C-alpha cells in the first residue's frame, strides 16, 4: 500500500482482520447506543444547568452514533465509499465534531460536578438557564469551528481499485488533525481527574462518606474517570506508536505499519464503546 | 408640600450659553418624567425638552435640538447654548408620570423669566378671548389637524388653566378625565378631531387663559390659548 | 365559665332555628332562571369572538 | 404606540429592579426555628403574637431564623408558607415531653419529607446536674439503663432519631451546654452538608 | 344547669334538622334535568403575568376589571395592566409572609396581610408619586387570612384566631366584631351588596355574617374537612364553599342547606380556590393537582379544565364583567384565560 495527498507520500492498509473482528463489536455499539441515548434524549424531551449539560452530551452521543450506520457501510464494503464527494465531507466533520463535543461536555459536567461540591457556595451553581444555554451554545460553537475546517477537504481519497474516505492515513508531515486528537484526550483526562479527585478527597474530609448515598456518589465519580480512560486510552497510545515509528524510521518502507494501523483502527472502536457506556452518568446512580 | 422651584433666569447676551435648574422636593423626583415648558413674553406656551425616569428617553422641540440638552439630589437641569434672540421666554419645570389610569403634567413650576440683549400635529382654538359674566356657563373650543383617538381607544387632548399672575394648572387629561382637585364645574367633550371645556356655573377663580395640549406624539404642540375675560 | 358559654351557644341556636326557608324547589328554580336570563351576557360559557374581545 | 412607551418603559425599569432584588436576596439561607416553651431558641438568638425572624451573618451566608413559634393558631394552615427552608431547627431542653410529639408531626409533615432538620439539646449542663438526683424513668419510663450522663443523653438522642421514616432526610444532633457560641458554627457545618447534598441531587448524581 | 343547656342545644340543633329536611322537597339535579349542558367549554392562556420570583397566595381583580393585584411571598405586591401585561406599580411589603390581598372597589387603595396579624392599606394616588402605607391595622390575635373592602373606608377580614373584624380605615379600630367559629376563618366573601357576608372556617362550616349588626344569621354544614375557598353566586342568594376534602358544594341562602356537590372519583386534591363566572352558570374552582376545573353549576358535571400550572393553583378569580378568569400557582406565573 503507498498513497500521495497533501503533497505529501502516505499509505493505508485494507486488512481482512478487520472484516473479521469490527463489524459485529460496531453493530452492537450501535444497537446498544442507540436504545442508550435514544431512550435518554425522550426522557429529557418528555431543566436546570448540570440537566441541559447532560442532555448536550446525550445530543452528541446520539449524533456520533447516527454517523455510525454510514461508518458500517463503509466497513462492509472494504472503504468503498460509493456514497462520494458531498457525503464524505459531510460524515468526516460530523463524527470528529461529535467526539470532542462528548468529550468537552464530559469535561464540562465533571467541572460542574466540582462546583456542585468543592465550592458549594460559589455564585456558579446557581447560575440561570439562559446563561448555562448561552455557554452550552458558545461551546458547541467551539466545537463545530474547531473542525469544520476539515469539511472544506476535496473528499474522498482514490487508493488503487479502492475509494477511501478517511482521514486518520499514516505519513511524515503534520495536520492540527493529530494535535488535536492528542490533546483532546491528554488535557480532559487532566481535568477530569483533577476535579474527581478534589470532589472525593472534600466528600470524605468532611466526614460524611459514611452515608449510603455518598457511599455511591463516590465509586460513581471514580468510574467515570474509569470509563473515560479505557475508552479512550488505547486509540491514543496506539497512535503515539505510530508516531514514534514516523520519527524513527520514516516512511520509506509502509510494510511495518500493517500490524498497528490494524490496532489503530480496532482500537478507535473504543471511542464508541463510549457511547454505548454513556448512560452510567444519566441513568445509573440516580433515581429517576 | 409638592414644590417646583426654578433659578437661573436674567440677561444673557445673544450666542451665549446659561444653565437653567429646576429643584423639586416633596415627591418621589426619581419615578417622575420631567418636561421643560417655555412660555413667549406675549405669547402662549411651547414645549421645549422632556427627559424620561431614569434618563431613558430624551426629546426635544424642533427649534431647540442640537442647542439645549436635558439632564436630571432631586434636581433638573437645562444646558442652554447659542442662544437666538427668539428663546426669551418663561421657563416652567413640569413633571409627568405615565402608567395606566396616571396623570400626566399634573405639576408645574413657578417659572424663571429669560431674556436676551411641518409633520408635527398643529392644534387651533378658534376663537382668541370669549368675554364671560360670573354664574353664566363658557365653552372653549379647540381642534387638531391630525385624530387623537388613538387605537387603544384613549384621545390625548389636554386642557390647562393659566391664570393671570400664576402658573398653568391641569384641568382636563386625555380629553374627559377631571384632574385632581379641579372643582367638578369643568368637563371635556368631544371626540376624533374637535374637542371642547365646558365651564358650568362660571366663577371668577375661572378666569384666566386656557390651551389644550396634544400628547399622541412628540412634540407636544399647544393651541394658542382662549382668554376668558371677566365682564 | 361554661354556663355562659352554653347559654350563648343555645341563643345562637334559638336564634338561628326561627329563621323563615322556603322549600328547594323555588330556591333552585330562582338559580335556574338566574341562570338562563343572564345566558347570553356571559363571555365564557358562549364564547367570545376575537374582534370584540379585549384579550386577543 | 403612544405614551403607552413611557408606560412600557416603566414597566421594564421596575421588572429590572424586581430581578435586582430576587438577585440580592437569592444569596439569603433560610432557617426554620422550632422547639417547645422555654427550650433554648431565645438562648441561642441572644447567644449569636406574629412571626419573628432573625437573622445574623457568618462567613459570607445571611442565614435567616424564623422563630414561627409564637403563631396561636392551627399550623397545618401555614406551615406549607416554610416548604423552602434550607432546614429546620429543632431545639431541645433536657432539662425539662410533648416536644417528641411536636418532632414527630413536623418531620414526618407532607411538605417536609424533603427537607433535614438540624436538632439541638440544650441545657446539657443541667441535666447533668438533674441527672445527679433523679433519672430518666421519670421522662421515660420504658429506659432501662445505668443514670449516666453518656447513656442517657444517647437514649434521648435515639429517642428523637427514631420518629425519621423518609430516607431522603437526615438528623443533625448536637448538644449545647447554653454557654457555647459554637453554634453558629454548628449551623454552617450542617447548612453547608445539606447544600452540598442538595446540589449533587440537582446533578442527578445523589 | 349545663346537662339541661346542652340537651336544649342538642333539641336546637334536632329542630333545625328537622325543618331542613322538611323543605327539601327536590334537589338541584332533579329540576336542571331538563337544562341543555353547556358542552366543552374550553379556553386558552391569553396572557401570562411572569415577574414574581416566589409562590403566589393571592390575585384580585380591580373593579374596572383591567388592573389586577398579585401577592406572592417574595415579598412584592404587584399591580398588573392584564390587557398589555405591563407592570404598574411594585409594593415592597414590610414582612415577606403574606396570605392574601385585597383591590378596593374604586381602585385607590390596596390591602394585605398574612402571618403578621397586621392588615396594611397601601394608597395608590398619593400626592408624592410613590406607594405608601396608610394605616396598619392591629388586633387579631393569629394570622389573617382573607380580607375584602366593604368600600373605601371600611375592611372587612378574616383571621386565623377565629375572629372575624370589620375595621374602620379612618381611625384604625375594629367596628365590629364576628365570633362563632371554632377554628381558623380561612376564607370569606362579600355579597354583591356588601350588606352581608359568609366565612368558611377550618371546623367543616360556612357561617351567614350580617355586617350592620354583627350577629350571625345562618350557618352551614356537610362538609368533612376544613373549607379553603367561598364565593357568592352571583344573585347573592347561592355560595359555593371549596373543601379539602376534594370536594365544592352549592348552598342556598333561603333554603338554609346545600342544593349541589361537585366532585369526582378521580379527584382527590382539595380545592384551594372557587368562583363562578358573571352568569354563575360555570363554577371554577381551583385545585391542589395543579389543574382548575370548571363545573357547570346546575348540572355538576365538569366543562373542561384550565391545566395549565408546574404546581397547586393558589388563587383563582374571574373578573367583574366576566371577561376572563386568572388563575395564580405556587409556580410565580399569574395566567389569563380566556
Ligand atoms: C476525521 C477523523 C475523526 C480524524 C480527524 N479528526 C480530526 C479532528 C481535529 C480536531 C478536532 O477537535 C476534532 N477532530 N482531525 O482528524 C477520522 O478520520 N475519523 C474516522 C473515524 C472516527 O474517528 O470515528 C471512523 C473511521 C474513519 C476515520
Amino acid at each position: 500500500h503507498f498513497l500521495e495527498i497533501d503533497k505529501k507520500n502516505c499509505c493505508v492498509f485494507r486488512d481482512d482482520f478487520i472484516v473479521k473482528v469490527l463489524p459485529p463489536v460496531l453493530g452492537l455499539e450501535f444497537i446498544f447506543g442507540l436504545l442508550g441515548n435514544g431512550l435518554a434524549l425522550w426522557i429529557f424531551c418528555f431543566w436546570k444547568s448540570s440537566r441541559i449539560f447532560l442532555f448536550n452530551l446525550a445530543v452528541a452521543d446520539f449524533l456520533l452514533i447516527i454517523c455510525l450506520p454510514f461508518l458500517m457501510d463503509n466497513y462492509v464494503r472494504r472503504w468503498d465509499w460509493k456514497f462520494g464527494d458531498i457525503p464524505c465531507r459531510l460524515m468526516l466533520f460530523m463524527l470528529a465534531m461529535n467526539r470532542q463535543g462528548s468529550i468537552i461536555f464530559l469535561t464540562v459536567v465533571a467541572v460542574d460536578r466540582y462546583f456542585r461540591v468543592v465550592h458549594p457556595h460559589h455564585a456558579l451553581n446557581k447560575i440561570s438557564n439562559r446563561t448555562a444555554a448561552i455557554i452550552s451554545c458558545l461551546l458547541w460553537g467551539i466545537t463545530i469551528g474547531l473542525t469544520v475546517h476539515l469539511l472544506k477537504k476535496k473528499m474522498p481519497i482514490q487508493n488503487g481499485g479502492a475509494n477511501l474516505c478517511s482521514s486518520f492515513s499514516i505519513c511524515h508531515t503534520f495536520q492540527w488533525h493529530e494535535a488535536m486528537f492528542l490533546l483532546e484526550f491528554f488535557l480532559p483526562l487532566g481535568i477530569i481527574l483533577f476535579c474527581s479527585a478534589r470532589i472525593i478527597w472534600s466528600l470524605r474530609q468532611r466526614q460524611m462518606d459514611r452515608h449510603a448515598k455518598i457511599k455511591r456518589a463516590i465509586t460513581f465519580i471514580m468510574v467515570v474517570a474509569i470509563v473515560f480512560v479505557i475508552c479512550f486510552l488505547p486509540s491514543v497510545v496506539v497512535r503515539i506508536r505510530i508516531f514514534w515509528l514516523l520519527h524513527t524510521s520514516g516512511t520509506q518502507n509502509c510494510e511495518v505499519y500493517r500490524s498497528v494501523d490494524l490496532a489503530f483502527f480496532i482500537t478507535l472502536s473504543f471511542t464508541y464503546m463510549n457511547s454505548m457506556l454513556d448512560p452510567v452518568v444519566y441513568y445509573f446512580s440516580s433515581p429517576s | 408640600d409638592v414644590q417646583l422651584v426654578e433659578s437661573g433666569g436674567g440677561l444673557v447676551q445673544p450666542g451665549g450659553s446659561r444653565k437653567l435648574s429646576c429643584s423639586a422636593s416633596g415627591f418621589a423626583f426619581s419615578s417622575f418624567g420631567m418636561h421643560w415648558v417655555r412660555q413667549a413674553p406675549e405669547k402662549g406656551l411651547e414645549w421645549v425638552a422632556y427627559i424620561s425616569s431614569g434618563s431613558g428617553t430624551i426629546y426635544y422641540a424642533d427649534t431647540v435640538k442640537g442647542r439645549f440638552t436635558i439632564s436630571r439630589k432631586n434636581t433638573l437641569f437645562l444646558q442652554m447654548t447659542s442662544l437666538r434672540s427668539e428663546d426669551t421666554a418663561m421657563y416652567y419645570c413640569v413633571r409627568s408620570i405615565y402608567y395606566y389610569g396616571s396623570s400626566p403634567f399634573d405639576f408645574w413650576g413657578q417659572g424663571t423669566t429669560l431674556t436676551v440683549s411641518g409633520s408635527d400635529i398643529v392644534m387651533t382654538q378658534a376663537t382668541s378671548s370669549v368675554p364671560v359674566t360670573p354664574g353664566e356657563s363658557v365653552s372653549i373650543s379647540c381642534r387638531s389637524s391630525k385624530s387623537l383617538l388613538h387605537s387603544n381607544g384613549n384621545t390625548y387632548l389636554y386642557w390647562f388653566l393659566q391664570r393671570p399672575g400664576q402658573s398653568p394648572q391641569l384641568l382636563i387629561y386625555r380629553m374627559s378625565n377631571l384632574a385632581s382637585g379641579v372643582p367638578d364645574r369643568f368637563s371635556g367633550s368631544g371626540s376624533g378631531t374637535a374637542f371642547t371645556l365646558t365651564i358650568s356655573r362660571l366663577e371668577a377663580e375661572d378666569v384666566g387663559v386656557y390651551y389644550c395640549m396634544q400628547h399622541l406624539e412628540y412634540p407636544l404642540t399647544f393651541g394658542a390659548g382662549t382668554k376668558l375675560e371677566l365682564k | 365559665a361554661s354556663i355562659a358559654q352554653a347559654r350563648k351557644l343555645v341563643e345562637q341556636l334559638k336564634m338561628e332555628a326561627n329563621i323563615d326557608r322556603i322549600k328547594v324547589s323555588k330556591a333552585a328554580a330562582d338559580l335556574m332562571a338566574y341562570c338562563e336570563a343572564h345566558a347570553k351576557e356571559d363571555p365564557l360559557l358562549t364564547p367570545v369572538p376575537a374582534s370584540e374581545n379585549p384579550f386577543r | 404606540s403612544a405614551e403607552e412607551r413611557a408606560a412600557l418603559e416603566r414597566s421594564k425599569a421596575i421588572e429590572k429592579n424586581l430581578k435586582e432584588d430576587g438577585i440580592s436576596a437569592a444569596k439569603d439561607v433560610k432557617l426554620l426555628l422550632l422547639g417547645a416553651d422555654n427550650s433554648g431558641k431565645s438562648t441561642i438568638v441572644k447567644q449569636m403574637t406574629g412571626i419573628v425572624e432573625t437573622h445574623f451573618t457568618f462567613k459570607n451566608l445571611h442565614f435567616r431564623l424564623f422563630d414561627v413559634g409564637g403563631q396561636r393558631s392551627e399550623r397545618k394552615k401555614w406551615i406549607h408558607c416554610f416548604e423552602d427552608v434550607t432546614a429546620i431547627i429543632f431545639c431541645v431542653d433536657l432539662s425539662d415531653h410533648e416536644s417528641l410529639m411536636l418532632f414527630d408531626s413536623i418531620c414526618n409533615n407532607k411538605f417536609f419529607i424533603d427537607t433535614s432538620i438540624i436538632l439541638f439539646l440544650n441545657k446539657k449542663d443541667l441535666f447533668g446536674e438533674k441527672i445527679k438526683k433523679s433519672p430518666l424513668t421519670i421522662c421515660f419510663p420504658e429506659y432501662t439503663g445505668p443514670n449516666t450522663y453518656e447513656d442517657a443523653a444517647a437514649y434521648i438522642q435515639a429517642q428523637f432519631e427514631s420518629k425519621n421514616r423518609s430516607p431522603n432526610k437526615e438528623i443533625y444532633c448536637h448538644m449545647t451546654c447554653a454557654t457555647d457560641t459554637n453554634n453558629a458554627q454548628v449551623i454552617f457545618d450542617a447548612v453547608t452538608d445539606i447544600i452540598i447534598a442538595n446540589n449533587l441531587r440537582g446533578c442527578g448524581l445523589y | 344547669e349545663l346537662d339541661q343547656l346542652r340537651q336544649e342545644a342538642e333539641q336546637l340543633k334536632n329542630q333545625i334538622r328537622d325543618a331542613r329536611k322538611a323543605c327539601a322537597d327536590a334537589t338541584l339535579s332533579q329540576i336542571t334535568n331538563n337544562i341543555d349542558p353547556v358542552g366543552r367549554i374550553q379556553m386558552r392562556t391569553r396572557r401570562t403575568l411572569r415577574g414574581h420570583l416566589a409562590k403566589i397566595y393571592a390575585m384580585h381583580w380591580g373593579t374596572d376589571s383591567r388592573l389586577l393585584v398579585s401577592a406572592s411571598q417574595d415579598g412584592k405586591l404587584i399591580i398588573w395592566d392584564s390587557y398589555t401585561t405591563n407592570k404598574v406599580h411594585a409594593i415592597p411589603l414590610r414582612s415577606s409572609w403574606v396570605m392574601t390581598c385585597a383591590y378596593a372597589p374604586s381602585g385607590n387603595y390596596v390591602a394585605c396581610g398574612g402571618l403578621d396579624n397586621i392588615c396594611s392599606i397601601y394608597n395608590l394616588k398619593t400626592r408624592e408619586g410613590n406607594v405608601r402605607v396608610s394605616r396598619e391595622l392591629a388586633g387579631h390575635t393569629g394570622y389573617l387570612s382573607c380580607c375584602r373592602f366593604l368600600d373605601d373606608n371600611q375592611i372587612v377580614t378574616s383571621s386565623g384566631d377565629t375572629t372575624c373584624a370589620l375595621w374602620d380605615i379612618e381611625t384604625g379600630q375594629q367596628t365590629t366584631t364576628f365570633t362563632g367559629h371554632t377554628g381558623d376563618v380561612m376564607s370569606l366573601s362579600l355579597a354583591p351588596d356588601t350588606r352581608l357576608f359568609v366565612s368558611g372556617a377550618c371546623d367543616a362550616s360556612a357561617k351567614l355574617w350580617d355586617v350592620r349588626e354583627g350577629m350571625c344569621r345562618q350557618t352551614f354544614t356537610g362538609h368533612e374537612s376544613d373549607i379553603n375557598a367561598i364565593c357568592f353566586f352571583p344573585n347573592g342568594n347561592a355560595f359555593a364553599t371549596g373543601s379539602d376534602d376534594a370536594t365544592c358544594r352549592l348552598f342556598d341562602l333561603r333554603a338554609d342547606q346545600e342544593l349541589m356537590t361537585y366532585s369526582h372519583d378521580n379527584i382527590i386534591c382539595g380545592i384551594t380556590s372557587v368562583s363562578f363566572s358573571k352568569s354563575g352558570r360555570l363554577l371554577l374552582a381551583g385545585y391542589d393537582d395543579f389543574n382548575c376545573n370548571v363545573w357547570d353549576a346546575l348540572k355538576a358535571d365538569r366543562a373542561g379544565v384550565l391545566a395549565g400550572h408546574d404546581n397547586r393553583v393558589s388563587c383563582l378569580g374571574v373578573t367583574d364583567d366576566g371577561m376572563a378568569v386568572a388563575t395564580g400557582s405556587w409556580d410565580s406565573f399569574l395566567k389569563i384565560w380566556n
